[PDB]
This record gives C-alpha cells, structure tokens and sequence, in this order.
C-alpha cells in the first residue's frame, strides 16, 4: 500500500531491430516523434511506482545519460530512475537473481521485459493484489492481460496464448501460449473438483506486465532454472514445480495496453498511438513540449512545418517540425521525424521517417523505416519491409527490394551508404 | 378452432432404473411409479407438460412395466391429459433413451420434446420453448445445479459458451478421465467458454425433428446424454448429413429441476413440500403426533407412535410405539408395531416386524423384515 | 377503466408488452408465436423485415387455416386473422408498414365476392401477399435504391443514422457501381445498431467513419450527404423514424447539408403528428442502465434501481417526428419528390 517499485529490462528486443539499433538503443528509438522508452515511464508513472530499475546492456551509455538529463531524474519526477549494467543478452530471472543477491526489492514489484505503451491504471489492479495477498502469501504474481478477439491485429504470437480462469476469484489455473502444431488444450481433471466455474480464454492479450510479489526474486534464485517468465516460471508454478503457489489474472476490459517487442508491434502500436487509443499518450499531449496538433482524419502536425501548395497528406500522417514537402507530393499513412526534406512529386505509403531524412524528387517510399539523416537520392523505389538504418545514403535511381536491410556498420545487414548504394555498394 | 397444427408433440421416456436397486428389481410396480409427494415419479413430467400446452404425449416404457404404468394412466393420474403407451419389445435392461426413441421413430413426425419420467421440473414451461422458438437450435438441453443432498452422481463437466446459450463441451466429468482435453479449434471459433462442474443434467430436450433421424440411421447412440455428445458443430464431421448451420444450445436456473435417476428420490422427495395442512383422509390418534410431514390416505398409525419429518404413502398403517424420522415411506406397508426408522426408504408391499431398527437403510418390495437391526444394508429376501 | 393520463407526458405511452408465452390464448397459429417473440426480442430488424415476416406467417396461418361449415371463408377468416393480431400487438405495437399491410389484407379478405372453392381463394390470396410483397416492398426498394444512388457524386461523404436496410442498400449499391465515396455512421444509446451498420459496411469495403450522436456538430463538417430511411411519413410531409433522427436532420440543416428520405410508399400514412410524443414506442427503461461501451454485457449501474427510487424514471422512446421543412426530399419508388406531396400519392395508391 506503499511505495512501490518496477524493474524494467531494457535491451531485452535488441537484436530484433538490429540494423537499426547498431547506432542507438531499441528503448530510444522513436515511436511517433517520441523516444520509446517515456511510454514506458509515463505508464510507470501512472500506476504510481515510486522507484525504477532498468535493466539494460547495449549501449547503456546512450540510456544512462539520456535518463540523466531527462525530465525523469528530475526532483519533480513520480520515482527515482536507476540503471543496472549487466551482459549480453540478460535474461529475465538472471535480472531477478541479481536483485535478490543485491537485495533491491521491496514489497510488491511491477515487472517488464522490453517497452510498454499503456493508458492502463495499475493502481486498482495493485489493489486487488495486495488484498489477495493479505491473508494468502502464497499468491505470488497477477498477470495484467488485456481483453480482445482471437485475431486482433495487436494480438501477436508472444501475445496468443489460452488462459483457464477461475471466474470469480480470477486465478489463473492453466496457461499455455497458441502455437500451431499443438493442436489441443489439456489440463488435468483435478483442477475441475477445486474450483467449480472456470473460463477457457483465447481471446485474451498476454501484455506481459506483471505484478509481483516479494518472494519471486528469492524464488528465482531457488529455481535457477528459469529463464522465461512464462514457460518456466508460470508454467512451474501450475505444474507445482515451484510448490503450492497461486498465480492470477486481472483482465482490463477497458483502455489499451501493448509491448513495442518487435518490427510488427512496433508498426502496429505506432497506428494504435496515431489512433487515440493511448489517450492521453497521443503526439498532440505534447509530453517532451512539442508542438503538435490533432487534425482531422489524425493527421499530427507540429509548427514550422513547411507543406507547399498541390502537396497533399492523407489521413493517419505525422509530421515533425521543420519538414519540408515538395511539390506534387503524396503522404499518406507515415511517420516523419523532425527537419526532414521531401522533394517534389514523391509517394509515401504507410512509411517510417526518423529524424534528418532527406529524401529527393519522384521518390516511391512504402512500408519502411528510415532511420536519422538517411539520404535517398532522385528517383528512387523503397518497398515493404526495408530497413535502413542511420547515416545510409541510397544513390539516383536505386531500387532496394523488400525487406533488405542496410546499415552503415560493420556486419550481418546488407549493404552502406554512398551511390549509387547496394548493389555497388561502397561497402566495407 | 384446429385451424393450428401440431408444434411439439411429447414423448416421455420411463425405463426401469437398475440405480434405486433396492426399489426397483420390481415388476410388481416399475419405477415410473414410485412415489414422491405421495403422487407416482410419472406425475411430474406429466403435470409438466400439460402446463406447457401439450395434450398428447408418447410413453415409451417397458414391456414388463407396461401393465402397471397403463392401470395407474386410467385411475389416479391427476392431470387430464393422454398418453400412448408403447413399449417396444426391443428395448431391455441393455439400454437406455435414445434407441427407446429409434424402436418408435415412425411415430414422431414433428419437432419433439423428450422428457423422462424421472424428470421432477419446476422451471416454468415457457422459457424452455420459447428458447427453442427463438433460438431455433437442432437442439437444447436443460441443465441445473446439483443438489444439494442435506441428508448424510458422477460429476458433470459442462462447457458452455455463455451468451450464446452454446453448447460446446457435454463430457461427464469422470469418463475420459485421463486427460479432459479441449480441441484448440474450439478456441478459434468461439474464444471464451465457461466450464461448470456445478451442474447436473436435468434430462429435458427439444429437437428439430431432423434430429428423429440422425437416430434412425446411426445406430451406435444409445442414450442421448451419449447422443448430444456427438452434435459436433465445428469438426471435419464426414458423416453424411442430408439433414444454414448446426447450434446446440443449453439452459439453467435455480429452481427446483432434477432427476431422481440416482438415490435423489430420498432430497426430491424432502424438497416436494412446501404445502399447507396435511390431509384430512387418513386417521391418526390422539396419544400421537405428526407434522410437516406428508401421510397419503387410508393409512393408520396407533398409539404412542411418532412420525418426525417423514412420508408416507397409502394403504398403511403405523402404530405401538413408532419413532419413523427423516424417512420415506411408499405403499402396503404394515409397520409392524412400534418400530425405528430413522433416515429410512422403504419400498412398497413390504411388512417390517417385531422391532426392526434400520438407520440409513433401504428395504425392498414385498420384503419382511423382522427383529433385526441392522445400519448399513439394503435388504431383502433372497436371491 | 384501462387508462392513465396524468402528470407525466409519458403517461399515456403504451408501456404494457408479452414477453412470454404464459398463458398464451390457445387459438394462436405456431407461426405467430415465434414471430410475437421475434418481434418483443430482437434487437436485429425493423419496420420493412417486419412486415415481410407479418405476410409471409399470415400466409401459413391462411394455408394452415381451415373452413368450419357453419360459415364459410369470408366472414370468419377475417375474425381468426383478428385473433394472430391481437396476440402480436400484445407483445409489440404494429409498424406502421404492418398496419398497412394488415388493411390490405382485410380488405381483400373481403372483396373476394362469395366466389370459388376455398382452396382457390386460399390461393389468389396469397398471391398480392406475393404481390404486395413483391411490388410494394421488394420491386419498390430496388426503385428507391437506384433512384437514391445516382444523386450520389464521387468525394461524398455520406452520413447514415443506425441500422437501416433501405440506406445500407442504397451505399453498398453505390460502391458496387463504382462510386467514390465514405460513409459517416452515426450510433446511439441504449443499443448501438450502428455497429452493425458499420460491421455490415466495412465488410463490403467500404470506407467507413464511426461517431456517437453527442458528436454530430463535429463530423458534420465532413459530411456532404444525409440519408435517411424511414418507419413511416407522415402525410403533412413529416418523416416519423427513430429517436434521433431529427437532430440529424436538423444539424444537417445547419451545416446546409441536404436531408434525403429514403421511404416505400406503403410506409405512407393518413396520421398527422404535430410532436414526437403523442404516436411513439416506449423502449424498456433498463436498457439505459448499462454503463456505455456495450450493452448486455452485465455492467450493474448507479441507476439500477430506479424502479424503486422515488422521483427518477429512467426513459428511452424509439421514434422521432421529423418536420417537413428539414426534409429536402422524399425518395420513394414513385420518384424524387417534396415530402409534402405525400398525402397526393396516397390517392394514387
């Protein structure tokens, strides 16, 4: 009832983003205008947690500073914002030990693995947690899900499992996440004699946000087995691996919630925050001071935004500050940074522009992310799928085919920068 | 005036019940009549249906009960209604409804309500067809909470789609019993299911009549509890129907609707009585008492006796220092005199004797019992 | 006495309905039942299904019907027909298009001049059933519909109130042919029929915007089209629909948006109503319980209550008299015309 705290593993969908985050860390990486990990905050924020933890490897110097000089280590801040380095490929569990063996939890926990973009109150769901806990200690975690249909867009794979609730107590009683192949639903009988009404539930959104109790960083430390929160901590604790411990569930029927955990999320979220679902965390809020403003058909403009005449920008559209459109030119369905340049009769489909692109005349630009200061050159074809990363510069008349990924640096992602770019790729 | 066909027409299924063994090995008097508010297990499908409209009904029985089940039709049936008795000879022990509903499947022409005779329903009969009128389904199915037994039967797994009224998982909840399994493509197609344990199948169903013939022509279903298992709506289902889709739906209230299949008729029975002064007909002494307690006619109880939250039925009398508590009693039954029978059912035509003391004890047709005590058993006479 | 009119400008309001089959009178066809429950349950259909339905049952009740030879079939069908009415009024009040169609009925009941052998009279009659149904609603609605759809331009966006069949032709027609343009679906309390509008629209691609009634002055602006499809009109030019209908029109007005009155001519009727409130249909007062965002899904509410509560009385009617002079035109099978010239056609019939 007092001072809660939340860990947040950052870092935890690095690698998923690779080509880009090769330069900046997946948690800063811009939404809609927006640094990824301040939804994160913002919703930390509004449950009322008191103290922050965030898990982080990868580039944790770009993360440690840019929580320095946010607005979040401020004295006016709702919690206190603490990182903790660790190594490659953190596991969530590994974090959980290493709070046990530092010995940093107290009372209950909010626990999150990625980002999270959420208008969802945690207040009244930490109330029925603690009142479930007061004279059972052996409810350990209420995992926060969120109500929707079987083949909801923001419903993924990682988000698609089958929940068994008990109806009125709200206890989960099995759980195991969809995944075709296994074409059934089986759970012991005996379950049936101990509860008396139960809930088979596929259309239910596993967010992944959870509340937990003082035993679990004690208790991964015991089960030092566990890696996965879900198919080794849950389903330990309903196969009674882990001995006589109740698990539950809190389903939101109302708001929204969701985790920026891969390419498509990031894609399907950043549509859902375009569309007012995350309320108040909408562009035209203005939370790091901008200057945007809701339009109809949610197309977000921010001020000194220069469109000239007979360019037209259809509906679901953001514009950064200080862009530029060029004549004859169509955007409909994108995301643009700040100080970008759009040149003269260009089509832009349902695109990813971060900040600084520059893109020349007769451009076709759909389904793609463009990371800071990309160049693409005069009449050039960007199609679905593509991802290119910071500092690229695409040369005059390139086409890059679906879902190639080009970087800058020095790996696994096809093809750097200078034109015209891959193929003759000045690449080293 | 006739001007409106025939919606439904009833047919009632009454087998003899190898549960209620120790009252029913009878062919002396079936178990479609064995007693519970001092009216024949018969009476309340019966009563039920005449409430609900219908005039007509079909009584598939057993050739052995056949004799009975017609004399009790003519003289003592309350309810000013007709029933065509046809007991097939086909059907034996070996069997249960749905076959009992084949053996007679010339006779069903319209959309048909199935009852059974040991259906006690209180649940009013407007909501059952009008559901099945508004729904329109192949299929719907009664279902209620199990009892509540305040006295000293495998459990039911009902799966429903709430809101709809679907019907999705119908498996006995012992059975199959290794493993309960849910086919993922049940979760595909209607993703939120309620399960209940806490109900128990109240044997009321109303079929299209489509149905009559999915029993003619599939000859392994045997009772429909085994019958509304295999509807499936949502499987590959190769099994050539001729006959937009198929819907089974289900229905539950909290009032009084069970089935006296099991030892229930000892709680249905308690729970038959809410009702005013006990009947005039029947002679009771002064030197004695009885109350709240149901005693049918021309039986007679004599003194210094007593009869404490009992039943008893006609034909009887009771008497020389009696202690009959929370027991049933049913037809020609000579109490000997000045017995216990406490939390006790007696079946008809039997003489208990010369002190017999039974708690917790079923005693059968046209069985003597004599000095005795005994606690557990269910007796007798031999072989 | 059977009368009630007081204080309350409610008062007079039929509120009595059948929900159940209880008691129900014996001489009922098994037709009629299930279509008195159709008709006080669903949520789904409204004045043009309703009398499809109406004639279609009538004719098994006359087909099933049989001659008792003390009469014969003109003095005494009228009277059993009389019997199904009075049991369907009872568990909903009569459409105005069931109205219609039920003086229709009766009186070819009983032009039929002590002619033929029942059975042929059984048979022309379901005939102009078959043939009222046919020209007067079918034939009459594919009129209206092409008549309807070619007033719309490529860029319109049209705005439609809730669930109307007549206005949900008239669009998915529209796009079929080729027409660019979107369509603005407004929804209202208690029910939200616009749901299924805007499931049924968006299912045959169309480009779709949703809004509650409270947001009309906004999406207005967009709008350049209203269409609106009708229970009745009313003969002084009057479009008698459901219970927003007329704020529609009448912000539509404001923002010169034209008012398009999409209505079959047998929905056309003699009454004259000068309010909303005299002629309309009490809605069940719990419906406007539950908390918004759905309906029938359990929310208990503050209001619950209120049948005990002393002082509060919880209200929804179905109907709205829109007037004449925020109706720009009427269109029916006989053409694009002023609503006002609706007591001319009558005569035409």
């Amino acid at each position: 009832k007092h001072a809660l705290q939340a860990i947040v593993l950052s870092d935890s969908y690095n690698y998923r983003f690779r080509p880009l985050t090769l330069d900046k860390p997946r948690c800063l990486l811009p939404l809609a205008n927006t640094p990824l990990i301040e939804y994160t905050f913002e919703f930390l924020a509004l449950a009322g947690v008191q103290e922050v933890y965030v898990f982080c490897c990868a580039h944790a110097g770009q993360i440690r500073e840019y929580i320095e000089k946010s607005k979040w280590n401020l004295p006016s801040s709702p919690f206190s914002v603490n990182t903790i380095v660790s190594r490659e490929s953190l596991s969530v569990g590994d974090a959980l030990r290493e709070l046990d063996s530092k010995q940093l939890i107290t009372s209950d926990f909010i626990l999150v693995s990625g980002d999270v973009v959420s208008n969802v109150p945690l207040n009244e769901v930490l109330k029925e947690h603690r009142k479930r806990r007061e004279d059972d200690k052996n409810a350990i975690m209420t995992m926060v899900v969120r109500e929707a249909s079987p083949f909801h867009r923001t419903r993924a794979r990682t988000e698609s499992s089958v929940f068994v609730i008990d109806k009125k107590t709200s206890q989960c009683v099995h759980y195991q996440a969809n995944e075709r192949g296994k074409h059934y639903v089986s759970m012991d009988p005996e379950i049936f004699n101990e509860h008396e009404e139960l809930e088979v539930r596929n259309d239910l959104i596993d967010c992944q946000i959870d509340i937990c109790s003082n035993d679990v960083p004690a208790l991964f430390t015991e089960n030092f087995d566990y890696q996965d929160i879900r198919k080794d901590f849950v389903y330990g604790v309903l196969t009674s691996d882990l001995l006589g411990k109740k698990i539950h569930c809190h389903v939101a029927k109302e708001n929204y919630a969701a985790r920026v955990r891969s390419l498509q999320t990031y894609d399907a979220i950043s549509k859902d925050v375009l569309s007012r679902w995350v309320y108040p965390f909408v562009p035209d809020s203005n939370l790091l001071n901008q200057t945007f403003s809701y339009q109809r058909h949610q197309i977000y403009k921010e001020e000194d935004v220069v469109l000239a005449r007979s360019c037209i920008i259809k509906a679901r559209t953001l514009i950064g500050a200080y862009t530029k459109v060029g004549d004859a030119s169509v955007v409909a369905n994108t995301i643009i940074g700040r100080n970008c340049t759009i040149g003269s009769n260009c089509s832009i489909d349902s695109a990813f522009l971060w900040e600084d692109v520059v893109i020349g005349d007769n451009c076709r630009i759909g389904k793609a992310i463009l990371a800071n200061s990309v160049k693409i050159g005069n009449n050039c074809s960007i199609e679905d799928g593509a991802i290119v990363a910071a500092g690229v510069v695409i040369g005059d008349n390139t086409i890059i085919e679906k879902n190639k990924r080009l970087t800058t640096f020095e790996s696994h992602s096809q093809g750097t920068l200078n034109d015209p770019s891959l193929v003759g790729i000045g690449g080293r | 005036l006739q001007s409106i066909p025939i919606e439904f027409q009833a047919v009632v299924f009454a087998g003899f019940g190898n549960s209620l063994y120790p009252l029913t090995g009878s062919d002396a008097l079936p178990k479609a009549l064995l007693p519970i508010g001092n009216k024949p297990m018969l009476h309340y499908p019966l009563y039920w249906l005449e409430a609900a409209g219908f005039t007509s009904a079909i009584l598939i029985c057993m050739e052995e009960a056949e004799a009975h089940i017609n004399a009790w039709l003519r003289s003592g049936y309350e309810g000013h209604m007709r029933i065509h008795v046809e007991a097939p000879t086909i059907l034996d022990d070996s069997k249960s409804s749905a076959d009992a509903l084949r053996a007679v499947s010339h006779l069903i022409k319209n959309d048909f309500v199935c009852l059974s005779c040991d259906s006690i329903v209180g649940l009013p009969p407007y909501t059952v067809l009008d559901k099945f009128r508004l729904d329109n389904p192949s299929a719907l199915a009664v279902y209620s909470p199990v009892l509540k037994y305040e006295h000293i039967d495998a459990k039911q797994l009902i799966g429903i789609e709430e809101k709809t009224s679907r019907l999705l998982y119908a498996k006995s909840s012992a059975d199959v019993g290794s493993d309960f399994t849910f086919r993922m493509s049940l979760l595909w197609k209607h993703p939120r299911v309620t399960l209940n344990t806490n109900l128990s199948d109240a044997h009321i169903f109303v079929f299209k009549h489509w149905v009559i013939d999915l029993i003619r022509e599939k000859e392994s279903i045997s009772s429909i509890r085994g019958d509304l298992i295999p509807y499936l709506v949502k499987c590959q289902y190769q099994k050539s129907f001729t006959v937009a889709l198929i819907a089974k739906d289900g229905i539950i209230c909290s009032r009084a609707n069970n089935l006296p299949n099991y030892f229930e008729l000892n709680k249905c029975i308690a729970k038959l009585t809410p009702e005013q002064r006990l009947v005039d007909v029947t002679v009771s002494e002064r030197a004695l008492v009885g109350a709240d307690c149901m005693v049918n006619e021309g039986t007679t109880i004599k003194d210094n006796s007593n009869i404490k939250k009992s039943i008893i039925g006609k034909n009887c009398v009771i008497g020389k220092g009696v202690v009959v508590s929370n027991s049933i009693l049913m037809d020609n039954i000579v109490v000997e005199d000045g017995v216990r029978l406490e939390s006790c059912i007696v079946a008809s035509g039997a003489q208990i004797g010369a002190k017999s003391k039974l708690r917790e004890c079923e005693i059968g047709v046209d069985h003597r019992v004599e000095a005795g005590r005994i606690a557990r058993g269910e007796r007798l006479v031999d072989m | 006495i059977f009368e009630e009119k007081q204080v309350s400008i409610f008062s007079h309001l039929d509120w009595r309905r059948r929900r159940t089959t209880e008691n129900i009178p014996k001489d009922i066809h098994p037709a009629v039942i299930r279509l008195g429950l159709k008709l006080a349950n669903y949520k789904i259909f409204g004045s043009n299904q309703r009398c499809i339905d109406l004639l279609k049952t009538f004719k098994i009740v006359i087909q099933d019907y049989q001659t008792p030879y003390g009469t014969t079939l003109s003095r005494h069908l009228t009277t059993h027909i009389n019997s199904q009415i009075a049991y369907l009024v009872s568990t909903r009040p009569l459409s105005i298009s069931m109205g219609n169609a039920i003086r229709f009925l009766k009186l070819e009941i009983s032009v039929l001049d002590i002619d033929l052998t029942d059975d042929e009279g059984k048979e022309l009659l379901l005939e102009k059933i078959d043939s009222y149904i046919r020209d007067r609603i079918i034939i009459a609605g594919q009129v209206i519909v092409q008549a309807a759809t070619e007033k719309i331009q490529d860029g319109d966006v049209i705005l439609t109130y809730l669930h109307s069949s007549t206005v949900n032709d008239v669009l998915i027609h529209a796009k079929n042919v080729g027409k660019k343009f979107r369509v603005v679906v407004v929804d209202s309390r208690p029910e939200f029929e616009g749901r299924v509008c805007l499931k049924l629209l968006t299912e045959h691609g169309i480009e779709c915007t949703y809004v509650m009634i409270s947001a009309l002055s906004y999406i207005m602006q967009e709008v350049t089209k209203i269409f609106l499809g009708g229970h009745a009109m009313l003969s002084n030019g009057a479009l008698y629909s459901r219970a927003g209908t007329s704020l529609i029109s009448l912000l539509g007005h404001e923002s010169n948006v034209p008012v398009i009155a999409c209505c079959e001519s047998y929905k056309f009727t003699e009454r004259i109503q000068l309010d909303s409130l005299v002629y309309n249909e009490l809605a069940p007062g719990d419906q406007l319980v539950n908390m918004g965002v759905d309906d029938f899904e359990e929310k208990p509410g503050v209001l619950a209550n209120w049948k005990s509560v002393k002082n509060l009385k919880l209200l929804s009617l179905k109907y709205d008299v829109t007037p004449p002079r925020l109706i720009t035109v009427c269109v029916c099978e006989m053409g694009l015309l002023p609503s006002t010239s609706v007591p001319a056609i009558i005569n035409e019939f």
